[PDB]
């Protein structure tokens, strides 16, 4: 009885080892934990093949997941809501200054100084105080697209930054999209 | 070292048990035939073979239904739903029909052979037959061994035939693949000598192991009502480890 | 025969535990070490599909693994750190002398005899102490790139050697890279 | 625990040997761990462990 209770305790140790191996070596479970992630959304015209809990990448680095995909039958464009991250996509103390001085410099350069009135830079300080309240790394003319890894793999969302001065807030809408490209889409391109 | 001595004494008596079962097998297959021995073999083909026909037929249909349902989901995403009959027939003929039909034979027809021979030993019909002057290894044991070596390769061919019929029924008649492409892809990639005969060679090796264990455990039993029941669960454990153990060795030779 | 039961009883317990220590070694748990692995790093512009614990090859043969991939959200670059091997990328003792005197005799040729001062072999003394401490086989103008292993392979890093007078030290940064090529950008790139 | 441990090892040995022969002809030997783990986790480990 002291042996049979000792041997049953070993049967629970080997079970706990195998559930540890199945969860955290074989599955993707330990790699789904986002650090203070906010939530954005985009609106597509073809999301065919995009599943929930799919991947969002910026330069090949995963920066989020996909939450929910619905129709909205008054405009009939599919609406994807996705949740990003705190560390890999939002700025910090040193970086915010590194974009605050250049956003005034990209504004008040030789080109766009005498574009507004002859007033001082307090409204060009307003373009500084419009920033730090919940900014992202994504600018305003980045676009997002439904891409596919390999040529027989799954489908994910891919953020492609480009140009741009101002930055999106946390919770806005990325307004340049393009949907999936299936076989009938690839053909009509080449012709 | 009180249990360490018990553990070492356990595996020595199991090594010695293989030596008795080896000499028992060489005494059965190397002997002359006798009078009235064919009619005792046809009676034991009824008890071992025909009694197992209902578990084998229904279990082969249920396994072919799962293969045609799972194999459609894989192949439809790579544009190869016409290879459904190839993967259903080649999964059964070389892997599943030799192995799963030998795990149900060890449970039904194997554990019933070690209960029939073991209750002859308890009620002293084996000692009464010996003192008359008839060897019970020839009268009782030898028809039961040969009826199991013949009946299990006859039952995996029926297992594989209904598994393909069951997989055609879910694939073609419910999921809607082309019937002419089901059979033509099967007749192209499945060979008779390499895929069908190699599945029969597996089930003859398994039928020798599953029946030699089942016959030995009833003969070398402990004639005591819970010494028979301890022997019946030894033929299910030892046959299942020998079927899965010899299956890796035979696929590494045939398909490696 | 009590001495016989003790030997077969001990051999079983030894064999049973030594299988358990072998089962935790071939299962990706505790262990998994490498021959004095140092650590390099590199910076790409697109690492799409590269995962950690990937593969690093020089001429087809695997010389390392990949450790971690992070994004820098001020400059839009991805920074991969990977860890190499000592038996495959470091000169033991003899080859150390061989690539010393090849880089020495090629530097002190008739081209750089007129360029450098006539007090030569003084730079041969100063360069040789910097060569012996922590040098690798990756020369100064090799480049790394993200490859895809055939046509349906996974993704991995490939070091392409070429040229080379001086070499990189352990810990350095390979400054000639080129990222991956997305198949959406391939078709477009075409037309 | 002893019949289940040895029978699970013997079945995984056949799956890795048969699954390599299929996948190597279509250039997808990197999907060996996917098909070995998904054959056990959804088909073979619930069924064969219940027959033993
Ligand atoms: C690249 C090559 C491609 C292959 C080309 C072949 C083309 C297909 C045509 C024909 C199929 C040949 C495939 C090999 C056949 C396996 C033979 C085998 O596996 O032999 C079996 C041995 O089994 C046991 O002991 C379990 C012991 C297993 C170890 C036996 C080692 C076998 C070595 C000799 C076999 C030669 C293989 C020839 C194939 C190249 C015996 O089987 P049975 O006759 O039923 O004996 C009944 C038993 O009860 C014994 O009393
Ligand atoms: C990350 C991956 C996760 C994986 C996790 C790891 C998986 C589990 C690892 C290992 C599990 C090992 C299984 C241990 C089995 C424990 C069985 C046991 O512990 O049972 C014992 C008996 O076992 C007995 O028969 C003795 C049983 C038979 C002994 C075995 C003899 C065969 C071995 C010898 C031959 C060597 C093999 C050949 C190799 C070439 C108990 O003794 P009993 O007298 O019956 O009961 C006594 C009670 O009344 C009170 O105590
Ligand atoms: C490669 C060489 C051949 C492969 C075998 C290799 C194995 C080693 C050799 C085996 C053959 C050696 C010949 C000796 C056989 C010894 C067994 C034996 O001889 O058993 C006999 C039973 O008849 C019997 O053959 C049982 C009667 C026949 C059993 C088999 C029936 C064959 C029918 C199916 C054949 C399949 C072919 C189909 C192909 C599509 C005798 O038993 P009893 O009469 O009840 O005894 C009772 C008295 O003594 C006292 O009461
Ligand atoms: C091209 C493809 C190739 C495929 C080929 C075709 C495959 C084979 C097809 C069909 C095989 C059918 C299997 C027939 C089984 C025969 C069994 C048999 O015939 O055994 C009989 C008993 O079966 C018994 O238990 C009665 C056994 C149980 C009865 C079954 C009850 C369950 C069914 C009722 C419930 C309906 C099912 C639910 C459906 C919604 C024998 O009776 P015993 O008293 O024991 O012995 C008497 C002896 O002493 C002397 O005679
Ligand atoms: C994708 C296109 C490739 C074909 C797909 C397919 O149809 O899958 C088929 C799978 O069946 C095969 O053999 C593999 C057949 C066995 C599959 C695995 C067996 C399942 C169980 C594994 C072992 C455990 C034993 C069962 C436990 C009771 C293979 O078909 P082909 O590759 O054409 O030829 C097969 C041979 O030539 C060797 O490759
Ligand atoms: C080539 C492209 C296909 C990938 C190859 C592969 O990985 O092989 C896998 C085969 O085993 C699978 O998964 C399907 C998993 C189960 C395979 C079939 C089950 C084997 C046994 C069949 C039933 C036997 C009954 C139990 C045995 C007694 C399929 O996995 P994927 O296709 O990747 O998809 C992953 C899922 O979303 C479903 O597809």
């Amino acid at each position: 009885s002291r042996t049979s209770e000792l041997a049953v305790g070993i049967f629970v140790i080997i079970f706990g080892i195998a559930l540890f191996f199945l969860a955290m070596k074989v599955s993707g479970l330990v790699g789904t934990n986002l650090s203070d992630g906010y939530t954005m959304k985009a609106q597509f015209d073809n999301v065919n093949g995009l599943k929930p809990r799919a991947k969002v990448t910026m330069s090949g680095v995963t920066i989020g997941r996909v939450d929910s995909i619905t129709l909205d039958p008054v405009t009939r464009l599919a609406t994807v809501t996705f949740d990003l991250d705190g560390k890999l996509t939002s700025f910090n103390a040193e970086q915010l200054k590194e974009v605050q001085k250049n956003a005034l410099d990209e504004l008040r350069y030789s080109s766009d100084y005498t574009q507004a009135t002859p007033a001082q830079q307090k409204t060009m300080e307003q373009q500084l105080i419009s920033n730090m309240n919940s900014i992202t790394s994504i600018d305003e003319d980045a676009y997002i697209m439904v891409a596919t890894n390999g040529l027989l793999g799954e489908k994910y969302l891919k953020i492609v930054p480009g140009g741009g001065l101002n930055y999106l807030k946390r919770g806005d809408t990325i307004s340049n999209t393009q949907g999936t490209m299936d076989l009938e889409d690839l053909i009509s391109k080449f012709i | 070292m009180n249990t360490i001595a018990w553990l070492g004494r356990l595996v020595i008596e199991r090594i010695r048990g293989i030596g008795v079962a080896a000499l028992m097998l060489l005494q059965i297959i190397f002997s002359l035939p006798s009078a009235g021995g064919f009619g005792r073999f046809v009676y034991q083909m009824h008890r071992v073979g025909v009694m197992s026909l209902l578990i084998i037929t229904v279990s082969g249909l249920f396994i072919g239904l799962v293969l045609g349902l799972q194999g459609y989901s894989i192949l439809v995403n790579v544009g190869s739903e016409s290879m459904l009959g190839t993967m259903v027939s080649l999964t059964l003929l070389r892997e599943l029909a030799p192995v799963v039909a030998a795990l149900l034979f060890a449970g039904r027809a194997g554990s019933a052979l070690t209960a029939e021979i073991g209750s002859m030993k308890q009620s002293e019909q084996l000692a009464s037959m010996e003192m008359i002057g008839v060897d019970p290894l020839k009268q009782i044991v030898s028809p039961r061994l040969w009826a199991g070596i013949v009946s299990l390769p006859m039952l995996t061919v029926i297992f594989a035939a209904i598994g393909i019929v069951g997989g055609k029924l879910v694939g073609v008649d419910f999921l809607g693949v082309d019937e002419g492409s089901f059979w033509s892809g099967m007749q192209n990639n499945v060979q008779f000598g390499h895929d069908v005969v190699n599945g029969i060679i597996k089930s003859i090796v398994f039928a020798l192991l599953c029946t030699w264990i089942a016959v030995f455990q009833g003969y070398a039993c402990d004639p005591t009502p819970e010494g028979i029941a301890t022997a019946m669960t030894r033929t299910v454990v030892y046959s299942s480890l020998c079927v899965l153990g010899f299956d890796f060795v035979l696929t590494a030779v045939m398909f490696g």
